[PDB]
């Protein structure tokens, strides 16, 4: 099937577990990193294989194959571009408004495909969203993906609760995309005015506090504000699903202007 | 006999990225005193547009730096005044040339609408920086010059034509930016767009290809004005 | 599996049989175009499905799924870019030499993956090689692909021969890639000095004549000409395989210079 | 007391995309007669480099058009002569300033190597278009100025330093383009590359970041010269 002989692979550098290399082309190989796979680890790796084998989208990191000989590794596509966490604040790229909606629409369309194929990516942050080449967006790792701790900024108040730690519904992914959208829009990070992860996750987990919503840009329309508000809500009983969120983002992209200053006739000849 | 030589020097200066020499050659070729063709007319337009646009971009950046805050404020003021002097000199040069040798001798409506549009343009560039009574006067001249070209365009000039579309685009951007009356600008852009779409079907490949650019700029400006 | 309900699909325009539309994102749907699928047509479409289900490469047009309800269609990724036939002579893009090797290496890498997975793309031309987005190369349709007429310019003399029309080995794909190479290198088309397809295919099919190689560019290294010559040969008993052709193209890309004029120190600050 | 005012005007002219005014302000700020700092020295370098580079690109395009073929030939010759006059004027201006006010008063090896490198550079720009005995003289001046800076760099200046690397790059490109002796250029670039790699490890983040650009340009020129 997708099993690939271990002899026909090359591992160039350790820049990720994940090993940059070549396999009929530049690929990414995620070695297990433990010599012995305990039955639970093997179970997790076959869940990873099964969850990756059902995703084929132009907005999802491509799955190339898995090697099970002497180690467990999943061969995935290699993308030449930052993980969008750098572009957020570390690299400070400062995209324009018209290019700042396309990323949101592409992330929504990929998440749409994931949810349509009954795939829940579970937790996701700005790092897993790879801005590969010319603004194209690729969804990253599926480590927590299941078919039905360092950073707590991009993860749902229900998801911390886990009174039974059984349930994971689509609204968790909805808020994950909404918080990604908020970070993408304002280019900043809430809860960054202070340095107490325990306190911020206590206040946001139990509904004491909400992410601030006033750091957004003067240029963004009122409809974007309503969409982001409907994304970031405390209660997710009927948090609006990904089909209608993609419809709303497409409608708003249609109505947006793509220049900042009125442009006259260009130079003749 | 020298007309080909001057147009050749203008083309060489365009290729060499030195617009001032091509503008000077263009000035001589018109001051000679014969009827101009489309090629030399467009060479004049592009040369003067390039030099004035460089000056205007420099003035815009100068004003943007001046906006922020102590002797730097007055230093930026003097720099803006110098750039204003250069801009006024070039604009008055082209306006006087248009008034004396070009519009009066213009024979065909296509030429008349092009020269009137150019005059309205450069009066708009003057108004963009001019203040007070001079601003009011140049605004009046700008509006009169375009309106006349608009009349000739509606009377004779084709409705899919790139010059008519460009006249509509420039008239609308003048209405929006200078006259501070976005309603008229939006209306004018809308009727121009509607007429062009009405006669879009019969367009040839090349005519479609140049017209669609001004069409797209009309759409972008209309979206920018309609949006909050 | 990859079967997708026919109700959840949209077909915007007929710009291909192939129907541009949306499916959790902009996709391409290749409707069968015949209402009744004869048993042979159904067999061909399941061969297409099987051949597409085994390709997952960043240089191969992505397979999204197949819809079998009331019509047969394969949902594939939608790419925004020319098919490289326009860029060849129709669009006349005139790529530089350093960008003129990357396309060859990427096409060789895609064909490497195809051949490693025991997939023979069979006949291919410059049109099937999609130059999507920023110079990335995607392999196109798999209509003739099997796991073991208008234009004859890019197709092998042995392949025209077909004394039994049974055999189809990897050397056919070699010349397919090699002819795509010179086309890409020279920016022109051989056998285009005349307008007799029958005569040109008679002279090249039976070994009477060969494509001219002297139309190639002055900037070319001597090694590239040697590679193209070893690609376009009359006899394909041991025409050099795709692994070593990719190795050679990678070495030559490494040895190539990427500027035309010596560059001094850039502007300070 | 006026030094800050002139440096502010130079910065404003740089931001406003008008390099001539910043070059003139730079000229005044050095002609005043005090020691210059790194910021104003780099402002001078970038201003003069920008204006001379614009003139040189125009001359290159003019010569390329002139190469093709009848009065076009002598017209292009006259245009090339005019651009040559402008290039010679600016080059001799900067060289005269360098000989009179800058290198003589320079006090730090770093300053001396920078000004000598600039002198050799502008003599190279003169040699790029100069022909005959004038070409020979400017070539000799370029080689002497570059060699003295090379000596002081080897004697004192840090071997990972961006100015040393840039001097090696410019010396190599002079050797290749003007002296028509690619062997010395390749050797010099190779030794500079080797020394920089030898002391590459101890580099800081920022020093790494600026040095690697000149390193990459050295590698590209080496590849271009080594290739057929």
């Amino acid at each position: 099937d997708w099993e690939i002989e271990a002899s026909e692979v090359m591992l160039s550098t350790r820049i990720g577990t994940v090993y940059k290399g070549k396999w009929h082309g530049d690929v990414a190989v995620k070695i297990l990193k433990v010599v012995d796979p305990t039955p639970e680890q093997f179970q997790a790796f076959r869940n990873e294989v099964a969850v990756l084998r059902k995703t084929r989208h132009v907005n999802i990191l491509l799955f190339m194959g898995y090697m099970t000989k002497d180690n467990l590794a999943i061969v995935t596509q290699w993308c030449e571009g930052s993980s969008l966490y750098k572009h957020l604040h570390v690299q400070e790229t400062k995209f324009q408004m018209f290019q700042l909606i396309d990323i949101a629409r592409q992330t929504a369309q990929g998440m749409d495909y994931l949810h349509a194929k009954n795939i829940i990516h579970r937790d996701m942050k700005s790092n897993n969203i790879f801005l590969h080449e010319g603004l194209t967006v690729k969804i990253g790792d599926f480590g927590l993906a299941t078919v039905k701790t360092g950073s707590v900024l991009w993860m749902a108040p229900e998801v911390i609760r886990m009174q039974d730690n059984n349930p994971f519904s689509f609204q968790s992914d909805v808020y994950s995309y909404g918080i990604v959208l908020y970070e993408l829009m304002t280019g900043e990070l809430p809860y960054s005015h202070i340095n107490n992860r325990d306190q911020i996750i206590f206040m946001v987990g139990r509904g004491y506090a909400s992410p601030d919503l006033s750091k957004l840009y003067k240029n963004c329309p009122k409809a974007m504000k309503r969409l982001v508000a409907d994304c970031v809500k405390k209660v997710k009983e009927e948090r609006p699903l990904f089909p209608q969120i993609l419809s709303s983002i497409e409608l708003l992209q249609h109505s947006l202007p793509k220049i900042n200053r009125s442009a006259s006739e260009p130079s003749l000849h | 006999v020298d007309k080909e030589e001057l147009v050749q020097r203008a083309k060489l200066a365009e290729q060499a990225e030195r617009y001032d020499d091509m503008a000077a050659a263009m000035k001589e070729v018109t001051e000679t005193g014969v009827e101009l063709s489309n090629e030399e007319r467009n060479l004049l337009s592009v040369a003067y547009k390039n030099v004035v646009g460089a000056r205007r971009s420099s003035w815009r950046v100068i004003s943007s730096i001046e906006q922020k805050t102590e002797r730097k404020q007055q230093m930026a003021k003097e720099y803006r005044v110098k750039v204003e002097k250069e801009l006024r000199e070039i604009c008055y040069d082209v306006l006087g040339l248009l008034d004396k040798h070009l519009i009066p001798k213009a024979s065909n409506p296509e030429s008349k609408v092009f020269y009137l549009k150019m005059k309205g343009d450069y009066y708009r560039y003057l108004a963009e920086v001019a203040t007070g009574e001079t601003r009011n006067s140049v605004v009046e001249d700008s509006q009169k010059a375009y309106q006349d070209a608009f009349e000739i365009s509606k009377a004779k000039m084709q409705p899919t034509h790139p010059i008519r579309l460009g006249l509509a685009l420039n008239f609308s951007v003048f209405y929006y930016e200078i006259l501070n009356s976005p309603d008229k600008a939006c209306q004018l852009a809308k009727q121009a767009f509607d007429d062009a779409i009405a006669e879009l079907d019969t367009l040839n490949e090349d005519s479609y290809k140049d017209s669609t650019l001004i069409m797209q700029l009309l759409r972008d400006n209309l979206t920018l004005w309609t949006s909050d």
